[PDB]
């Protein structure tokens, strides 16, 4: 519903005022949805990435802060909110360049501000790499 | 007397109050009025309302009129210069070909 | 004051000798300063719906709660649980199943399913403290009793717990109690000559 | 306890704890999905 | 997607009109007697329904189900 | 054409009703069908179309509000059938579309 007339001076190039009621009972309420995906690979050698579960805090019983949001296989579970530098896969990865060694590389979400996970899917492909597409919203 | 236009109150060139303000009695003399201006005639004419509508552009009978005798006459007079040129005489200007 | 109609919902009446400078402010105050009871926080279980969490809380925000505000005080800044004195609650709680029996040509949803629709009626009211003796049954309801609010499928689930609190329109456009409020000033249209013929 | 997936073709629970190849358990369709949080999330009805 | 509750524009609860809606369009009345019949006397009302699609009856069959 | 013995054949495809032909059930959809449009998926039931047409070979048309309740399916699926036969007028329906021959 358009009043076309010159209000309050906030409108001089362009600019348009809107109403505060409007926007409230959901006149331009918008959704973004963003992507993250990780991949899990099979090398030459008989070696693979892994996802390690949360590192627990030993004095408290809950995960450290960083991993809140971590369901027990190390993927992040949907319904819950991310926030900035907080982990979505607890990916490791071997250093091959006896036995195994790991370093992490975790997928972590870089964003100002809080996003919601909708879905997790998981997937594989004929060469054995596990895929992981996350679905965030905001 | 008179009424401010963009001549006097705006961008354009001199003759300008604030242009008069800064030449005459310093730049924050200038600085101000804008300010005070830029509060003042929101006021005004968020209050009195200015409004454009399709009854703002729409061409009254003293129009219609006049400009169904110009299309008849502008185009009788340019349909006697082509036959002028295919079939006739044409008064060839200085400097120009006919065409 | 005359009051020229007045019936459920709905109201007309004229104030005469009072300036413009007074009614507007009366328009005003309707508008965004008289309170109201309306839901600020949803805590979600399990919702399953194809529904947006963040919308259907903006949805349920915006259902009208018949509580009287004058009961209630303001909850305090924080305070996230809230008290008998400053808070009502509500439970919706909706799983969708298949109707065990359907005919065969089965085309409509409203014969192959159970609660794929979610209206506002299954907002149950759950009492805290004292509230269930001061309250009878029926008060603490949703006014309207037939607003959408979801639609599902079998196996989509919703579950949910509101917290309704005080507070007025400038905050929120949840708050405001009035349809619309506004006024009109009286015509008098006068005959100059009189009229007459065709 | 066990991770449970539910897939997507029939929306059927196939507990992938084992590292075997992704596919369910009664149709040969290979995507996953993972199941919604048990925690509370609150959301400001605004 | 889904009939918004509230119209934007003054605030009448135009979100349980739409299961009726639908049903007087069944008996044939015109949009502009349905509206009528309904309530909706300002015309930011009446374009809720009016302009509204009901996506949510189409999103849900992609929907995963049982 | 041989237009006396064709009618063994046109029988089979098509009957009189009203004045003029109607095309028979069997050439639009056998009993596998899916839905052709969108909204909720439904199954053919090609008697719930036959219905219809036995309605307005006894009655002068289909003349009530709510027939779609009394057959159960969608309103979406037989006011899209109608759709391919005749015109709406306020209330009452359906008009059809040709007059009677
Ligand atoms: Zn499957
Ligand atoms: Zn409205």
């Amino acid at each position: 519903t358009v009043a076309v007339m010159s209000y309050s001076g906030y409108d001089i190039e362009d600019a348009l005022v809107l109403n505060k009621a409007s926007l409230d009972r959901g006149f331009g309420r918008c959704l973004v949805y963003k992507n993250a995906k990780c991949t899990l690979k099979r090398y030459t050698n008989q070696t693979f990435d892994k996802v390690m579960g949360p590192m627990l805090d030993a004095a408290t019983r809950k995960p450290i802060w960083r991993h809140e949001i971590l369901d027990a296989d190390g993927i992040c579970s949907p319904g819950e909110k991310v926030e900035n530098k907080q982990v979505l896969v607890n990916k490791s990865m071997p250093t091959v360049t006896q036995q195994p060694q790991y370093k992490d590389v975790p997928i972590t979400y870089k964003g100002a501000t809080d996003s919601y996970i909708e879905k997790v899917m998981i997937s594989s492909n004929a060469e054995d790499a596990f895929l992981i597409k996350m679905l965030l919203r905001q | 007397s008179g009424s401010m236009d963009k001549g006097t109150l705006g961008s354009g060139s001199k003759n300008n109050i604030f242009y008069i303000l800064l030449r005459d009695w310093g730049q924050n003399e200038a600085a101000d009025a804008m300010s005070r201006l830029a509060r003042l005639a929101p006021v005004y004419l968020s209050n009195r309302g200015f409004s454009i509508g399709i009854g703002d552009v729409t061409p009254g009978q003293g129009l219609l009129k006049a400009k169904y005798e110009l299309l008849n006459a502008g185009y009788k007079k340019c349909d006697e210069y082509i036959e002028a040129l295919n079939t006739g005489k044409l008064q060839q200007q200085p400097g120009c070909t006919a065409e | 004051v005359d009051v020229v109609h007045m019936d459920e919902n709905s109201l007309e009446f004229d104030m005469v000798g009072i300036d413009a400078a007074i009614a507007n402010a009366f328009r005003r105050i309707l508008l965004a300063e008289v309170p109201t009871m309306a839901v600020e926080k949803v805590l979600v279980y399990n919702n399953t719906s194809i529904v947006q969490d963040e919308i259907l809380a903006h949805r349920l925000g915006l259902i009208p709660i018949h509580a009287d505000p004058r009961l209630f005080e303001y909850r305090n800044q924080g305070d996230e649980e809230g008290t008998e004195i400053d808070t009502l609650q509500f439970r919706l709680q909706v799983r969708c199943t298949r109707n065990p029996h359907a005919a065969k040509d089965s085309s409509d949803p409203n014969e192959l399913y159970v609660n794929h629709k979610v209206y506002t009626r299954h907002m149950t009211w759950i009492p805290l403290g004292n509230q269930a003796d001061l309250f009878p049954e029926g008060t603490i309801r949703p006014v309207h009793d037939d607003i959408l609010i979801a639609q599902l499928r079998p196996g989509q689930e919703i579950d949910l717990l509101m917290h309704c609190v005080k507070g007025i329109g400038k905050d929120h456009a949840k708050f405001s109690p009035v349809a619309t409020a506004s006024y009109r000033l009286l015509p008098d249209i006068t005959l100059l000559e009189p009229v007459e013929g065709e | 306890q066990p991770m449970i997936y539910i897939c997507g073709e029939c929306h059927t629970e196939n507990e992938i704890k084992s590292r075997d190849p992704i596919r369910c358990r009664e149709c040969g369709y290979r995507i996953m999905y993972k199941k919604r949080t048990k925690r509370l999330v609150v959301f400001d009805a605004r | 997607m889904i009939i918004p509750v509230r119209c934007f524009t003054c605030g009448k609860i135009v979100g349980n009109k739409w299961e009726a809606y639908l049903g007087l369009l069944q008996a044939e009345y015109t949009e502009g007697d349905a509206l009528d019949a309904l309530g909706l006397k300002r015309y930011c009302c009446r374009r809720m329904l009016l302009a509204h699609v009901d996506l949510i009856e189409k999103l849900l069959n992609y929907a995963p189900l049982e | 054409i041989d237009s006396v013995a064709v009618l063994r054949g046109i029988q089979k495809v098509a009957m009189l009703v009203q004045g003029n032909w109607v095309v028979k059930s069997d050439i639009l959809y056998p009993k596998d069908s899916s839905s052709p449009h969108s909204g909720v998926p439904a199954e053919v039931l090609c008697r719930g179309r036959d219905f219809v047409m036995w309605k307005f070979t006894q009655s002068r048309w289909v003349v009530r509000k709510e027939v779609a309740t009394v057959t159960k399916l969608c309103a979406e699926d037989v006011k899209d059938f109608l759709e391919h036969m005749a015109v709406v007028r306020i209330n009452k329906g359906w008009e059809f579309i040709l007059p009677y021959d």
